[PDB]
């Protein structure tokens, strides 16, 4: 929750923007309280918890 | 405390066919080729991206990279079919897959 | 750089983010299509051979 709290305020990355958070890269779809969901390049859906993102 | 690469949430993926040819093979024969060969796939979806062009120049060969979307109940079945009518029209046009190469120089003959 | 079994060239150059894949694939191409015309060759593994007991 901290770390989805900080991201919202500091913004790393928005929704459409290209990033790698930590061996995984994708478009980031949405970032939410607890995780954020990313649709790798492939096409598959991945949802990383905010914590091991920040 | 991980993340969650979930698959079944979006209805559309990619495939990825990496093809490796010889050294002499016309470029512009296979991509046409491989292009004829996505185009006449009614599981490809036409709308996406179909990226068929040389990707590398490796030790022994030059690999293409197909890129074509489907849906996700069709991936393997497209896989398949498409590497299987790949090999076949290059068996039957003449582009060879190529075994490993090297040069090898004699001496103290 | 002097490779075991060819002298590897290094090129780089800066574009578009938009275009970097794009670029990337279209200058691969010429080279190898420029490299057949021109003679200059990519060697295959190479591997200098002594015999013995002939
Ligand atoms: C559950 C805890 C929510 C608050 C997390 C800390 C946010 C600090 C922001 C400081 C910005 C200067």
């Amino acid at each position: 929750l901290a770390a989805g709290v900080l991201l919202v305020m500091f913004r790393p990355f928005r929704a459409g923007e290209y990033v790698d958070l930590g061996g995984v890269a994708g478009t980031v779809l949405s970032v939410q309280i607890f995780s954020t969901t990313m649709r790798t390049a492939d096409g598959k859906i991945i949802v990383i918890p905010n914590g091991k993102i920040i | 405390a991980g993340n969650i690469i979930n698959f079944s949430r979006e209805p559309v993926r990619r495939n990825e066919f990496i093809i490796g040819v010889a050294y002499d093979s016309d470029i512009d024969q296979v991509k046409q080729i491989l292009t004829n060969i996505i185009q006449s796939e009614d599981r490809i979806l036409k709308d996406r991206e179909m990226t068929v062009r040389l990707n590398e120049l490796g030790a022994s060969s030059i690999n293409f990279v197909v890129r074509v979307w489907s849906n996700s109940g069709d991936l393997q079945n497209v896989y398949w079919d498409v590497l299987e009518r790949i090999k076949r029209e290059f068996d039957a046009a003449g582009i060879s897959f190529p075994y490993p190469q090297m040069d090898v120089n004699f001496k103290r003959v």
